[PDB]
């Protein structure tokens, strides 16, 4: 099962997902990556059921690369989070995306904006919010540990310690962490945190 | 092969105080959507200091009972004395326990005095874990009494309020409005209502009517 | 459901909620899910309660059978095992429970987790429970050897509060009990609500 | 079954099978062990020593890796009690996870040889 | 036994001044079919226990037979005790319900009725054994086609002379006979009172057809 | 639920039940089984309630529009085929089988056995419903070729009796009807009317 | 159930001149808490608001097809809907899922318009319309409302002891439900104002 | 769910509790279960409460078209074939059993439609739970051509057996009379079941309940 | 599978068919159904085939020597409680109805049906098998209380006849027995001597 | 899922077990002990369904330290690992005992002696033997470098190589390794590898 994890500050969002693609007992790739940029200033985190993540995350893709083509400017995370979840919802038809999502986006109006989704596309911005089977085990120490004015360093050690949590208890070998920041200035990507 | 439960309905209702216990229960005996009868008493004298509630499937309801009046003849037989409330609710548990792979689907309810003039009551499941509680529902309509009584007797999500002690004539007044909002609202609950006191000069009765439809 | 026990320099800390359902109906929140077995040891309650109950107690009479007899009080190692053979017999009857030894004996501390799928296995730190996964977060950030005794006190109550915050299933009041060389004792309890107020 | 009583009452308090069974200890080889304060020495004597003997097979003195004894008397009923032991020790072994002591057997033992007289 | 194979319908009974009147029919069903149809469903325990059973009918003739022994076995002793109907319920409550803890029901749903001490007793076991005493008791759909018309009539009036209790168990028979779909128009009444029991059928039901003109 | 027809010189005599039970308790106890398709056309519902009602307007609405064009007493065969077409299309989510009687000028009295299937089959009598089991030996033996009217409406009425007095599901008034040149002439056999056969008592 | 897969739990209460309503704010997945503030009271008017429970992304689908709806309507009419209007709008779009349908049984609480006669009412989960004078609850502890509000509830209360009446109904009901409870919102909606209140509450 | 009719001698009555129940919880106290389809048409709706509405909400509305099409008052088996034929198409999916009773030029009519769309027409009827209760009322005491207070006596007596013995029923009972002459929607008739008296007084005051956050928004 | 005994004034006449189907194939086409248990009491066997020879054999051994002891000829009530106590003690591993019909000189004829399940009931008729649904209507309508010999061998040969021609798993020759003080008399129809009920055809 | 792997050698056999007791998502023990003492010369390697075990194990342990209190000698791997593929096999019985086992033993007339035995109790006698989904990564290396005259010290290297394997490919965290090996000098502990 695959772990995200993200992170909403004042002013940024930090985000974080594992590297490893699986086979029923092997990993097959020690180097994949779950980040998918939709344009400047959002993230879009997709895990799930193989083959709707990168076939829902590349259909959404398009189309927010697409408004920005007819329109010269970008969508909102607000915008782009509930066209998302629209897409993800219109379930109840023949077609499953039996995925798990979050996004990370900031708004030049609103700022960090990060949002957390399921696969009944069920939208909830929380300030920080995790998947997988390894959420159980690391949403607790963020409950422990998070205020709302974490600067971003001590953001890098709260999920350090989420991280040696994974280390320490967690069955799966989840070796190696991927992590980007979004600012102001765009998407920032960050040296990658190894076991 | 032999579907052998049938929720026979029924609530009953317990009250620990400083000196006395109130046992109350309805008299509505159901079966799906049929009423047997209008008065069948859950409420079990068993000793001068303890009676017992009743909810569940009544088979198991009579044949527990009994089994406990003669466990309770054979204790005043070796022992020279009647049971504590302690000593039969110790009992009971071993005896639900034992048909632990059949159990017996009765939720048991022990009301009385203990040896110390104080109010016990005594809340039990099937399989025989037990503990000892101020006040407690059971049966059909236990989630429409027991928020109510969390209000009322522990006084829970109440600010400026004093914790007076548990009078009898205001605990009365609680068990008839909770037994009115449960006719009100399940429809396995009414009929009558028969309240047992227990205090130390005896046990006595008080017989109130509720909702008939 | 959410219980843990730890051992450190100065003996066992356990921790215990007090939450019990039914279904999505909540029927209590003041169970004691530290059984007393005896003045020396401590069972703990998760999954099935009479479960639990009936076992701990008959074992308690077992170890006074055995002070009775043998002349002396029931090492850990020999009670839980004996726990571990009453439980074993009844695999695949549809048993549920949860449980872990808490003593003080020759050997120095001891706990021990046992349950009715037939584990027994050692260990300085455990937690059992439906929201033990969001206990064991927060009490292993904390935990050493070397802990002092009131940090304990702080770390145990810390981590049964997190975890009845994210459990839906679990709540109530968090008990806390240490035993020692010479005997348990009752350290604290407290509503969450209060530690909410607190923290 | 056979089911008769054979140890009873004499007119005055002496199981008589009690006493002859202690009879048939009078005739047994006699055996001492003195305890030192950091070792047990035992000794036990032989019986009719025969030079043919393979001596390997004839020793009279471990239920465990810490308990041994003596007896006198019939040799085959020993052997039957050493067997009883025995597997009492190995059943402690696995259920308390320690070593015996040496009263739990001991009892053991010597309820052992009350209930065959009764 | 987890097949009921011949069975019968609707058992009734009303406690009046004196006594307790029970009826049935006399149709043993074989699912759909009529196949017997002058069994007797109603048994006479002793002179003052009276016994009607609805349900699979092998397992009424089993406690015929075993209640009918008890009752010689206590006669031939001749001290004279006579077991009283609330014993006789009880027995019932205990067979039946040690018959169901051993998973093996005996698939009946009885009513007991009696005079013992100048007082009426009515009782009703099923094959759970859920047992308990009422001034009227109907089993099968009498407890729902029955059942009201002898509680609405016990509400305003609970003392019933005897042949009040009697038209009210016919008028309910003929209720029956018009909406269940397994009776049959050949039923017994059994009563008993101070003299003892009797048992009088076949009895008919006289039958009202002028809605069948009330098509169009 | 017991249908019967049964064909004679001149026209058919038609007889039902009157009981509709949903589980063993009766809904309605007074039950009309014959359905005028045309004037002279009776069909007869035993089966799935809906679906016999539900393909009879169907067929009725046809069979009267085909008349009309036709400017002509329709016939009997052709109401049969009207639903040997329809209960076929639709078999699986039918359960129906239709016994059609009536009278046309051309061939006389008919009686169409239409099984569940969309078959058609044309009788001397035709018994259905859950009770025509327990009437089969019945009409075997008394069946004689060439009975008149009246003898005929007593057939129908002791046929439907053996089966109201043994099918539990069946049971009422017999209604019947007998079909002829001169028109329909519908009777209900009520209570002491009922042809009664003593039990076997002793 | 598919219903309590999120909990959740809404209720309303009509006083005097003056209804409430009150929806718990927890948004849950079986076991795991997933945030503390999840929004289920919409606002559809001035003195009208839509609280839904049940399935959260149901609650969020149909709440954006009918806000889609009503902007249309309030549009092309040129006045506010009137609440019995909004419960047949409901009722009708949850009835175009009649075999595919939406897991939320939404309820109504507002004023109207022009009379300013208080409202209430709720719906299943396929479009029966309820409208009752005293409170209507919806949510997996619906026996838990019924209970505090079929004992609390008096007629002709003020929006001070209306408050306190819903505030004591929500707080002792979600306390015996576990998949329900931390944190509430209130809403008293008034004649001249709205007051939007959270309460103290259990977190666990 | 207890729902009856009869057919008096001017017409039909029909009657009803008011108890509708979700689970094994009462869920409304006061539940109209007569609707209005036509001025003279009345459709008791039994079953699944939402799947009647929203049928008697269409009849009702396709009755609108053509009444005033025709210009002339609806019959009673314009409805039933409307009825009959929409619950055939959805092969009883939905699952409402009716009565539809109404007066109409050719004297009185009442029709019992199943769900899958069988129609019986009958004297009498009952519908829902406690059906059985009032329908042995109906066969203890009902007869031809009977007066209008007989035929309101006898709907109401047996609305009342199907109220007390059953548990799925209760709390108020509703009629309706409808003839040639007169329509009289009498709702409620007879009120058997009461609330009893609150014995206490748990009114909080203000300041019981604690608040965290409050926001005051302005109207005009 | 069709079994049928009617009693008349001086004992019983029995009647069967002959065809014991495995699926629908004929696995015999001349099967002896009646059974004698004593020397005037017959039992007849639908149902599980199994069953009803293997609690026969148990009945008859219990029956013969309880008459050597009594020194009487054993009653048809006697072999009637027999098999409602055995057939009621194993109702769930037996499937069996049986037809039990003699004659003893202390009650005259007999005929009890026990049907599955392990009670007995007395009648004046009765009919079994899978084919007695289709002959229940017959005998309703022409029995007439107090046949005579040669009028009940007619009227089981009818009764037998029609259920021969309407159900598939039925059919052969028809095996009669009239069971009496004077003793038993067996016969069989065949062919011609069934009697013939000519097909319902077109006119 | 537990791992187990053993190397017999010329004069030596070598065993290792994974040293890891997991709880569904977590481990609940990072110092497990898998390997049970049954005499000097002979341990048994337990995995499988927990509570048959250990019970087993114990079951077993105790008739090997029986027979060599009434005999005065230890049993010969081959007598102990009949004797346990016996009572294992005693499987249709209304105790089944779903346990995996390795038995390692030194005698001094056969020299080293390896079993393996899965629940079944198919009894194989093989010169090297490994248990769990991490068997099927690691088998293969073992054919791959494996002679039948492999000293001790290629032993612990062909050894490091398996457990990189399982660092690196296998999905199950297995952190820790403890190992012994068994020759005519008794019992010898070894250092852990740690990863």
């Amino acid at each position: 099962m695959e772990y995200l994890i993200g992170i909403q500050g004042p002013d940024y969002v930090l985000v974080a997902s594992d590297r490893v693609a699986a086979s029923n007992i092997v990993q097959m790739k020690d180097d994949h990556d779950k980040m998918f940029k939709m344009s400047e200033k959002i993230l879009l985190l997709c895990v799930g059921e193989a083959g709707d993540t990168v076939q829902f995350a590349e259909y959404i893709q398009k189309n927010v690369q697409l408004y920005k083509m007819r329109n010269g400017y970008e969508l909102s995370p607000t915008a782009a989070a509930n066209f998302t979840r629209r897409n993800l919802a219109d379930l109840r038809s023949r077609t499953p995306y039996h995925v798990n999502l979050l996004l990370a986006g900031y708004d030049e109006h609103e700022g960090p904006a990060l949002y957390y989704m399921d696969y009944l596309a069920a939208l909830a911005k929380a300030p920080f919010a995790a998947h997988g089977y390894g959420a159980f085990l690391t949403l607790s120490i963020l409950d422990r540990y998070y205020t709302p004015t974490i600067s971003r360093e001590r953001a890098v050690e709260l999920l350090r310690k989420c991280l040696e949590e994974l280390q320490k208890r967690f069955i799966l070998n989840l070796p190696t962490f991927s992590v980007r920041i979004i600012d102001k200035n765009g998407i920032h990507d960050l040296d990658n945190i190894s076991f | 092969r032999f579907s052998p439960y049938v929720f026979n309905g029924g609530t009953i209702l317990a009250i620990a105080g400083e000196d006395f216990a109130i046992v109350a229960s309805d008299t509505r005996l159901s079966e799906g959507f049929s009423i047997h009868t209008r008065d069948s008493p859950k409420c079990y004298k068993l000793t001068d200091k303890t009676v017992i509630g009743c909810s569940g499937f009544h088979g198991d309801c009579l044949t527990l009972t009994k089994i406990i009046e003669a466990r309770l003849k054979m204790y005043k037989h070796s022992n020279n004395k009647a049971m504590t409330t302690g000593a039969i609710a110790a009992m009971l548990s071993t005896i639900l326990y034992s048909r632990r792979f059949f159990p017996y689907y009765v939720y048991n309810i022990i009301g009385g005095l203990d040896e110390e003039g104080k109010g016990a009551v005594y809340s039990f499941d099937p399989v025989g874990s037990y503990q000892r509680d101020s006040f407690k529902a059971g049966g059909s309509a236990s989630a429409m009494l027991q928020p109510l009584l969390d209000n009322q007797v522990g006084f829970k999500n109440m600010q400026n309020v004093e914790h007076v002690p548990l009078s009898l004539d205001r605990a009365m007044r609680l068990v008839k409005d909770v037994f009115i909002s449960a006719a009100e609202r399940d429809v396995y609950t009414g009929d009558a209502l028969r309240i047992c006191i227990v205090t130390k000069e005896g046990i006595r009765e008080e017989t109130v009517s509720l909702r008939k439809d | 459901t959410t219980t843990l026990a730890f051992k450190f320099r100065h003996g066992v800390i356990v921790a215990a909620d007090s939450r019990a359902t039914a279904g999505a109906y909540i029927a209590s929140q003041t169970v004691k899910k530290v059984i007393e077995i005896n003045p020396y040891l401590l069972g703990t309650m998760a999954g099935g309660a009479a479960d639990c109950s009936f076992w701990e107690r008959l074992l308690a009479r077992q170890c006074r059978i055995y002070e009775l007899r043998n002349k002396e009080r029931i090492s850990v190692a020999a009670a839980s095992k004996l726990l571990a053979n009453m439980v074993y017999q009844y695999k695949g009857m549809g048993l549920s429970m949860g449980t872990m030894i808490c003593g003080w004996d020759k050997r120095g501390p001891g706990l021990y987790y046992v349950d009715s799928e037939g584990n027994r296995i050692s260990g300085a730190t455990f937690s059992v429970g439906s929201g033990s996964v969001y206990a064991y977060g927060v009490m292993d950030r904390g935990y050493s050897y070397d802990l002092e005794v009131e940090q304990a006190y702080d770390l145990a109550r810390r981590a049964i509060y997190q975890a009845t915050y994210r459990d839906a299933y679990s709540g109530g009041a968090v008990n806390l009990y240490h035993v020692r060389e010479d005997g348990w004792i009752r350290v604290s309890s407290d509503n969450v609500a209060d530690l909410h107020e607190k923290y | 079954s056979y089911d008769r009583a054979i140890t009873v009452f004499s007119p005055d308090g002496h199981l008589f099978q009690v006493e002859y069974a202690q009879e048939a200890v009078k005739k047994g080889s006699t055996a001492v062990g003195v305890r030192g304060r950091d070792i047990v020495v035992l000794g036990v004597e032989k019986k009719s020593v025969a030079k043919l003997q393979d001596e390997r097979t004839v020793r009279k003195i471990a239920l465990d890796d810490n308990v041994c004894m003596a007896f006198a008397g019939l040799t085959a009923d020993a052997r039957i009690v050493i067997n009883r032991a025995r597997v009492e020790c190995q059943s402690h072994r696995l259920t308390v996870e320690d070593p015996v002591t040496v009263e739990y057997i001991t009892r053991y033992i010597a309820s052992l040889k009350q209930r065959y007289t009764q | 036994t987890q097949n009921p194979m011949v069975t019968g319908t609707s058992v009734l009974g009303v406690k009046f001044e004196g006594g307790v009147v029970i009826a049935a029919d006399m149709l043993g069903s074989y699912g759909s079919l009529a196949r017997f149809r002058n069994i007797s469903r109603i048994m006479r325990v002793n002179n003052s226990t009276m016994l009607g059973a609805s349900g699979d009918y092998a397992d009424f003739q089993y406690l015929k037979q075993v209640l009918g022994q008890m009752v010689i076995d206590e006669e031939l002793l001749g001290d004279g005790h006579s077991y009283s109907p609330r014993a006789i319920h009880s027995w019932l409550t205990r067979a039946m319900y040690s018959r169901r803890s051993k998973m093996n029901p005996l698939w009946n749903t009885m009513v007991i009725g009696g005079y013992a001490d100048g007082e009426s007793f009515l009782g009703y076991v099923d094959m759970l054994g859920v047992a308990y005493e009422a001034p009227s008791l109907a089993t099968g759909y009498g407890a729902y086609l029955a059942q009201p018309l002898l509680r609405e009539v016990l509400e305003k009036q609970p003392v019933l002379s005897q042949t009040e209790a009697r038209d009210l168990v016919e008028r309910c028979m003929r209720v029956l006979y018009y909406r269940d779909a397994r009776s049959y128009n050949r039923f017994q009444i059994a009563t008993v009172t101070e003299k003892g029991v009797e048992i009088e059928g076949p009895l008919s039901t006289e039958t009202n057809w002028d809605i069948a003109h009330m098509i169009s | 639920t017991t249908i019967m027809a049964v064909q004679f010189d001149g026209g058919v005599v038609l007889g039902a039940d009157s009981r509709t039970t949903t589980g063993s308790y009766i809904a309605n106890r007074v039950t009309d089984k014959l359905t005028p398709i045309h004037d002279r056309i009776f069909c007869c519902r035993s089966g799935s309630a809906a679906d016999t009602q539900a393909v009879a307007d169907a067929v009725t609405y046809q069979l009267g529009f085909h008349s009309i064009e036709l400017n002509e007493p329709p016939l009997v065969h052709t109401a049969a085929s009207l639903f040997k077409e329809m209960c076929y299309r639709y078999r699986e989510d039918l359960m129906a089988g239709i016994i059609i009687a009536g009278w046309d000028p051309q061939e006389g009295g008919q009686v169409y056995s239409v099984p569940m299937g969309g078959m058609m089959v044309r009788q001397s009598f035709a018994i259905g419903g859950s009770g025509s089991s327990y009437i089969y030996g019945y009409v075997d033996a008394t069946y004689r070729e060439g009975m008149t009217k009246e003898e005929c409406l007593q057939f129908t009425a002791n046929a439907l009796a053996l089966a109201m007095e043994r099918d539990g599901s069946s049971g009422g008034v017999i209604r019947l009807a007998a079909i002829a040149e001169s028109g329909v002439e519908r009777q209900v056999l009520l209570g002491d009317q009922i042809p009664k056969f003593a039990v076997a008592t002793l | 159930s598919i219903m309590s897969y999120n909990g959740g739990a809404v209720m309303a209460m009509k006083g005097k001149n003056c209804v409430a309503i009150a929806a718990d704010r927890r948004f849950g997945i079986q076991a795991q808490m997933v945030t503390t503030d999840f929004q289920k009271i919409f606002p559809m008017g001035d003195r009208l608001y839509i609280g839904l429970a049940g399935l959260a992304t149901d609650v969020q689908t149909v709440a954006q097809r009918l806000k889609f709806r009503l902007n249309l309507y309030e549009l092309k009419e040129g006045r506010q809907i009137k609440p019995y209007t909004l419960m047949s709008m409901v009722a009708n779009l949850l009835y175009e899922k009649r075999f595919g349908p939406y897991y939320t049984e939404p309820v109504i609480a507002g004023l109207d318009p022009k009379t300013f006669k208080p409202f209430i009412c709720s719906l299943d989960l396929i479009g029966c319309p309820m409208v009752t004078d005293d409170f209507v609850v919806s949510g997996t502890c619906a026996e838990q409302m019924y209970g505090m509000c079929e004992s609390l509830w008096e007629p002709n209360m003020d929006p001070d002891h209306l408050f306190e009446t819903i505030s004591q109904a929500m707080l002792n009901a979600v306390d015996r439900d576990a998949v329900s409870g931390m944190g509430v919102i209130v809403h008293i909606i008034e004649k001249d104002k709205i007051t939007t209140r959270t309460l103290k509450a259990r977190m666990d | 769910t207890t729902i009856a009719g009869v057919v008096y001698k001017d017409g039909i009555v029909l009657g009803a509790d008011t108890r509708a129940t979700e689970g094994m919880v009462v869920a409304d106290k006061n539940c109209s279960k007569i609707h209005f389809i036509s001025p003279n048409i009345y459709c008791c709706g039994a079953g699944t409460a939402a799947d009647t509405d929203m049928t008697t909400q269409l009849i009702s509305s396709n009755l609108e078209l053509h009444s005033l099409s025709t210009g002339r008052l609806p019959r009673v088996v314009t409805a039933n074939r409307m009825l009959k034929q929409m619950l055939f198409r959805y092969q009883g999916y939905i699952g409402a059993a009716l009565v539809l009773g109404g007066v109409d030029v050719t004297g009185p009519h009442l029709y019992s439609i199943y769900p899958h769309g069988s129609t019986d027409k009958l004297p009498y009827v009952t519908m829902g739970s406690g059906s059985l209760a009032a329908m042995a009322v109906f066969e203890d005491k009902f007869r031809p051509d009977m007066e209008e207070e007989e035929a309101k006596n006898l709907v109401s007596e047996a609305i009342a057996a199907g109220i007390f013995n059953d548990l799925g029923s209760g709390s108020n009972i509703d009629l309706c009379v409808i003839s040639k002459n007169k329509l009289d929607f009498l709702r409620p008739y007879t009120v058997p079941n009461k609330k009893g008296t609150r014995l206490g007084r748990y009114r909080c005051e203000k300041g019981t309940t604690a608040v965290l956050t409050e926001k005051i928004t302005p109207l005009e």
